[PDB]
């Protein structure tokens, strides 16, 4: 918004936090409060792999979610498989954790060879990718889950980190655009 | 013909498994049965046949 250094700054503040926030969504199993097993119904925090019991007889041991329970699974259609794949895999997760890497590994590398203006570019997409991915990912958790409740800190973690990486990829862009403009300027002179 | 050639095997041994296996696959069986028991095991809980 205002000179080069304190954008800088920014951009890497923003980029680093958002890849924070998402290690810790990825890597913490509290994204869903709701009712059930932890190993009767009880009120336990789940995760995207383990949920932990809470409150419970044996409190604080979780057990890995069954992705395709044993016992009459019952099947289904061709989409709903490929949801549960994704779902268990949680690949758009951790496509936008390696987005935000790509992102934050390319704004770093932008201080060396100054000259090659494509770099933010770059970083600018992966940010922006890294959102999209961010939204894919909550709306194929949400729709799995949705198959009382609330939802946990990390889930909000990695709402949280979607709203930063779009707003560091912006920035990225306006700083795309400030060097193209300087080039400009540069060569009427 | 098709019962016959069926694969896996879709012959029950008993009545009291048959009702249980329809119950089992969220409506991917159909057991056929004499009406009456039918009806009666239509009016007993849980109400999923």
């Amino acid at each position: 918004l205002f000179d080069r250094g304190v954008q800088m700054l920014l951009t890497t503040v923003g980029a680093f936090a958002a890849f924070s926030l998402m290690t810790i969504a990825v890597g913490t199993d509290y994204w869903l409060y709701s009712r059930g097993v932890c190993k009767e119904e009880v009120m336990t925090h789940s995760g995207l792999w383990r949920t932990c019991c809470l409150e419970g007889n044996f409190k604080g041991l979780c057990k890995q979610i069954d992705h395709f329970p044993e016992d009459a699974d019952y099947e289904a259609d061709t989409a709903e498989y490929f949801l549960r794949a994704v779902r268990a895999s949680s690949i758009f997760p951790i496509l936008s954790v390696i987005l935000l890497f790509m992102g934050g590994l390319c704004i770093a590398a932008s201080e060396f060879y100054k000259t090659r203006h494509n770099i933010i570019l770059s970083a600018g997409i992966f940010f922006v990718s890294a959102g999209l991915s961010n939204i894919i990912g909550i709306i194929v958790y949400i729709s799995a889950n949705a198959g009382s409740y609330s939802y946990g800190w990390s889930f909000y973690f990695g709402a949280l980190s979607f709203i930063i990486a779009e707003m560091v990829g912006v920035l990225a862009v306006h700083m795309f655009i400030d060097r193209h403009k300087q080039l400009r300027a540069t060569a009427r002179a | 013909t098709y019962m016959r050639s069926a694969e896996p095997s879709v012959f029950v041994r008993t009545t009291a498994e048959g009702v249980a296996r329809v119950r089992k696959s969220k409506g991917k069986y159909a057991y056929l049965l004499e009406s009456t028991m039918n009806e009666y095991i239509e009016q007993r809980k849980p109400c999923d046949t």
